[PDB]
């Protein structure tokens, strides 16, 4: 959330750059022009696997759909409503060979699998990761 | 002409960790003796046969890899000529079996005791089955290396090793003077039954990969000290020669009375009367002189090594006295030790470093005189036999014994310091089959590091070469972990080393051409900030997983096929998206390893240094094959081994005008070799090789050739057959130079001609038209390749000549059936020049002997058994007797 | 002729007689190491009779002097075996045969 707040505003980036150049903060010793060395970006890059873990591999199918929905400057509420309108397009577990072992890994080692049935939680856990993945693209570009 | 195929068995070998050899000394009983008892044997558990031989082997050349080999595969004791075996009626050496006469000859049936005897004074190996001797022995085999017992078996036998008692009871009395093989145990190591030169070992969670072993040489048991021959012993040091002697003498006397020694006439601990309790001036004459020379050598070691000493003080020495001793040191006769004061001085850390070197030298010198007297190492102590378990010079001694020598040396050094006088097989590269090359997607495989050492893991091109270390060329992207480095063309550091067990997660990503290496859950970082090992990699043919375990190193490659088995996949690699290298494969990935067996291959057309040119035969010269060193200026120069790509078998015996009635009925064949002027003849060997020559030596000479002699006789002497078996029949080119011409560079080419008679097996060599006095005799059904071994000293090195002589049927008449009666020299394109390569790729069998040759140290000997059958489809090449 | 040797001893008193069916497991090879035919790969024994030869004559001499499981190595010479006519795609004209025979006949 802090990352997208930083991304969808020019003044935040300008002030961060000015602060860094003014204080001459290394911004590299903490992690052991200089956008790639930004503190927020590095923190989100380190914390992204946490967000990816809570998403099922079946939600990967709806990931690009949510990204395309957000491509039109959409909001969280309308994106969630659109995803819930067609929440049946996810799955295809038996239609691909690369999804079998992913589902097996998801089911096997962790604990409870989010009660295995939560339509309301699926859109909630998909929207945030889709927004994060979208906002991460512009930083590298 | 056509590639044959057949079903052959899988044969393995099992040896005990007992090594004997012949050298200048320190390991010489001269004779050894062991037995093998057969419990049960199924003769035809499979379609082909059951393999079981026993005998001896050499530690430098015997290395039977599972699968194919020489002949029809299935190599054990016997084949490759580095081993000498006996099945139940044949003496197996070289590759051919020679039948032997026995009272009731039969195969190794159950309840059979075969005893093998090895003699090193005269090199001979003898066998005795069920007590009755076998009328056949080996002789005149070169003792270059160590000898160990070995048994070869294949899928269905069960035998026991009756070594020496307390490790297997005997069934027959050994011949006199023969040790029961239970000595030479090298007390730093215990007794074990292990395979020979393995590259794959079963582990707790999969097959571990093993690099080259650290074998022992035969020049390791001989002790060599530093040179102290030229020692002046100046008067200041000469004066303190005896002065030091009685200090160690009395200190060792009190160390002896620590267990309770007393002065008496006869040394026996039960009797407790060893004469050792007199002063130095009152010691018996025999050991007195030895004590003086040892005490002097204590000073000569310091003098010869360096560390120029000087008399720092003399006044302190004049006032030093003897420390008080209790009544315990007093003994019945009246002797009392007089230990000099020792706490008044303290050795500096430099002295603590240099003291152990003097003990190293002292033990070597001590062993030297003992082997000069005729003493040898033995696990069982035997004073009347002139043995005790301490002749191992320094490096393979037990640490419990090591302390006494350095204790005595430390006391001697502190005595000197107290009296003033201050004192000042290269690399085993593992890979994956070239059909698994990946050109898209993201992949992830792990590599556990069981041991810490020179081991490299990474991704390599499918055209990887086995004779070059990984990272030296652009065909590999590996990460060295001994110190921490990334190897593509250099040695740039790439993080921290490993520990005892450290999984390395190597992932490649061909979407943007990056390679990243991870330790146990952490992404490795380079110097500044890269976070990636290699970037912008030009993707070409593909990439394969690689592994480069060094000598004495054990690893564990986990390509995939079990996501749950990957220990650190979920942490780093799974979320970013990295399919393990093996996911949807019901069969494990087949690996290919670099087998260090020198085989002959054709000279590459684009060799950096060597070049071979074919020239047609003119009206005066025959067809020729020249060799030129195209980079003689500032490039590589080393010995090389060559032979012609075709053989000629020996048939079974059971002017310049040629006239037809002799030339069309002769059986002699001729080929000549011309050495160009400027190349020294002393570095040229011309002759023939059998299809089982695998010696890639760098200091080759006629004394390093393999040889053996098998002698057959009746039940007392009267030998009938004495066959000399070898794999290299050539004559040194340095024996054809006149003494007057020797000493400079000549200008006349030297021509050596070799004549082979395929009807009688006679071998002759002529130099410049002059017949030599050296000849060889071969056996029927022998394949010989025209071979020339040369060390280049010129850009015009050597030239093969498929020439002709007066009705001698030129060489292009026995290798080809069509031109059987054609008296014209020829050189068809199939006949080329093949050079010897150091290493070559090989295939790891999918299923080894999964029974693992179950062995255990049972009370009645060490038992090893194999139960499950194993077969493979061989592919026999007829011209070169391989499989 | 034949140069029958011994590999595994048998009984020594149960030699085959006239008009009897002998069961053998044999592996043939030329006198150079290249095997040309075997019976164990076919997973069936070979049955032949004396006086009804249907077999090379040297094999008959070799199997004649056997006793209920004696493994032998028979060497058959030309004019005792296929001889100068040889065998198309099989043993060359002038070659000797070596047979590793085991007489496991159960009568
Ligand atoms: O090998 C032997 C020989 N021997 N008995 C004979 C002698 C006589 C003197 C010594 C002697 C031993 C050790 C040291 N030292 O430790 O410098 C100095 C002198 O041994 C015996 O009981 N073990």
């Amino acid at each position: 959330e802090i990352f997208i707040y930083w991304s969808k505003s020019h003044n935040f980036k300008r002030e961060e750059q000015n602060f860094v150049v003014q204080n001459e903060i290394n911004n590299m010793s903490f992690l052991t022009y200089s956008v790639q060395t930004s503190l927020i970006v590095a923190t989100l890059k380190k914390m992204l696997p946490i967000g990816l873990n809570m998403c099922a591999p079946t939600d990967q199918d709806l990931i690009m759909l949510a990204k395309t929905r957000y491509a039109l400057k959409d909001t969280d509420e309308e994106v969630r409503e659109f995803l819930q309108n067609n929440l049946h397009l996810q799955g295809k577990v038996e239609g691909s060979p690369s999804l079998r072992w992913q589902m097996a890994l998801y089911r096997g080692l962790p604990g409870r699998e989010e009660d295995a049935d939560d339509p309301e939680k699926i859109v909630r856990r998909v929207q945030e990761v889709s927004a994060v993945l979208y906002h991460l693209e512009q930083t590298e570009h | 002409l056509l590639l044959q195929t057949n079903l052959i068995n899988y044969v393995t070998s099992i040896r005990p960790n007992i090594f004997v050899g012949r050298a200048e000394g320190s390991t010489q009983y001269g004779k050894w003796y062991f037995e093998v008892m057969v419990d049960e044997v199924v003769p035809f558990l499979t379609a082909q046969a059951t393999h079981l031989r026993v005998g001896w082997a050499l530690t430098e050349g015997y290395s039977p890899y599972p699968g194919g080999g020489e002949g029809w595969g299935g190599n054990g004791v016997g084949d490759d000529l580095y081993s000498y075996g006996f099945d139940g009626l044949h003496l197996w050496t070289g590759h051919v079996a020679r039948p032997v006469t026995s009272p009731g000859q039969h195969l190794l049936a159950p309840e059979d005791v075969v005893s093998c005897c090895l003699d090193l004074s005269v090199p001979s190996i003898s066998f005795r089955i069920n007590g009755c001797p076998v009328q056949g022995v080996f002789e005149a085999f070169n003792l270059d290396g160590l000898f160990f017992p070995v048994v070869s078996f294949s899928a269905g036998v069960k035998v026991r090793f009756l070594l020496g008692g307390r490790h297997g009871e005997f069934k027959f009395l050994p011949p006199p003077g023969y040790a029961p093989c239970h000595e030479a145990v090298l007390p730093r190591e215990r007794l074990r039954l292990e395979p020979i030169k393995e590259y794959r070992r079963e582990g707790p969670r999969g097959p571990h990969l093993v690099g080259p072993s650290r074998c022992l040489s035969h020049t390791d048991f001989v002790p060599c000290p530093v040179d102290t021959v030229q020692i002046v012993l100046p008067p200041h040091l000469e004066r303190i020669r005896e002065k030091l002697a009685e200090n160690i003498h009395e200190l060792w006397a009190l160390t002896r009375i620590e267990q309770g020694w007393t002065y008496g006439p006869v040394r026996d601990d039960n009797k407790r009367l060893h004469p050792c309790l007199v002063n130095f001036h009152s010691l018996p004459e025999p050991e007195r002189n030895y004590n003086l020379q040892m005490s002097g050598e204590t000073l000569k070691t310091l003098l010869a090594l360096g560390c120029h000493v000087g008399m720092a003080d003399e006044k302190a020495e004049d006032n030093l006295k003897k420390t008080k001793l209790p009544k315990t040191y007093m003994m019945s006769n009246g002797y009392k030790p007089a230990p000099l004061d020792l706490s008044h001085v303290r050795l500096t850390p430099a002295q603590t470093t240099l003291v152990d070197r003097l003990a190293e030298n002292g033990h070597n010198v001590w062993a030297r005189d003992r082997v000069a007297q005729g003493w040898s190492y033995s696990a069982v102590q035997d004073i009347p036999a002139r043995r005790n378990p301490r002749l191992v010079p320094y490096r393979l001694l037990d640490e419990a014994t090591k302390r006494s020598n350095r204790d005595s040396l430390c006391q001697a050094v502190r005595t000197l310091l107290g009296y003033g006088y201050n004192i000042e097989d290269r690399v085993r590269i593992f890979r994956a089959e070239k059909s698994y090359t990946v050109q898209s997607g993201r992949w992830y495989f792990e590599f556990e590091a069981v041991t810490t050492g020179e081991m490299r893991v990474g991704w390599a091109r499918p055209e990887l070469r086995p004779d070059v270390e990984l990272g030296a060329d652009e065909l590999a992207y590996v990460f060295n972990g001994h110190r921490g480095q990334r190897w593509h063309l250099g040695s740039e550091p790439f993080g921290r080393p490993w520990q005892s067990g450290d999984v390395v997660g190597c992932m490649i990503d061909l979407t943007e051409n990056t390679i990243i290496f991870t330790l146990n859950g952490e992404v490795l970082m380079s110097d500044s900030g890269s976070e990636t090992a290699f970037r912008e990699i030009e993707i070409g043919d593909g990439f394969l997983p690689v592994c480069s375990l060094g000598p004495g190193q054990v690893g564990h490659l986990n390509l995939g096929q079990d996501v749950s088995s990957l220990r650190f996949f979920a942490i780093c690699g799974l979320q970013e998206g990295f399919e393990p290298f093996a996911i949807n494969m019901q069969r494990p990935v087949t690996t290919w390893f670099s087998k260090s067996l020198p085989q002959f291959e054709p000279v590459p057309p684009e060799h950096p240094h060597y070049e071979v040119a074919r020239m047609d035969g003119t009206v005066d010269t025959p067809p020729c094959l020249r060799l030129a060193h195209r980079t003689w200026g500032s490039q590589n120069s080393l010995v090389e081994m060559l032979f012609l790509r075709l053989s000629l078998p020996v048939q079974f015996h059971q002017d310049n005008r040629d006239d037809p009635e002799i030339i069309l009925n002769t059986t002699t064949y001729y080929y000549s070799v011309r050495v160009f002027a400027g190349q020294e003849p002393s570095c040229v060997w011309v002759g023939w090789v059998t299809p089982d020559y695998h010696q890639h030596d760098m200091n080759f000479d006629l004394s390093k050739v393999r040889a053996v002699t098998v002698t057959m006789g009746d039940e007392q002497g009267n030998v009938h057959s004495s066959l000399k078996c070898s794999n290299c029949y050539m004559v040194w080119g340095g024996d054809f130079v006149s003494p007057g011409q020797q000493g400079r560079i000549s200008h006349t080419d030297l021509v050596i001609g070799c004549l082979v008679d395929l009807a009688t097996g006679l071998m002759t060599f002529t130099a410049n038209g002059k017949e030599s006095n050296t000849f060889f005799q071969v056996e029927p059904n022998t394949k010989l390749f025209p071979a020339v071994f040369v060390l280049p000293t010129h850009q015009n090195v050597i030239q093969f000549e498929l020439g002709k002589q007066k009705n001698i049927m030129p060489l292009s008449a026995a290798m080809f059936l069509s031109e059987r009666k054609n008296p014209a020299p020829q050189c068809p394109p199939r006949l080329e020049v093949q050079m010897l390569m150091p290493v070559s790729w090989s295939r790891m069998p999918n299923h080894f002997l999964q029974v693992e040759t179950r062995r255990a140290g049972e009370r009645l000997g060490w038992a090893v058994q194999c139960q499950d059958p194993l077969t493979m489809m061989a592919l026999h090449i007829p011209e070169e007797n391989r499989c | 002729g034949v140069e029958i040797e011994t590999i595994s001893p048998g009984d020594g008193r149960t030699f085959p007689k006239k008009g009897q069916t002998c069961v053998v497991h044999y592996t043939g090879m030329l006198q150079n190491g290249k095997k040309f035919d075997s019976s164990r790969d076919r997973n069936k024994p070979f049955k032949f009779r004396i006086g009804k030869q249907e077999v090379i004559k040297g094999f008959e001499e070799g199997a004649a002097q056997m006793s209920l499981g004696q493994r032998a190595k028979l060497t058959c010479t030309p004019d005792v075996a296929y001889g100068a006519t040889g065998h198309p795609g099989v043993i060359p004209p002038n070659a000797t045969l070596i047979f590793d025979v085991e007489l496991l006949n159960l009568e």
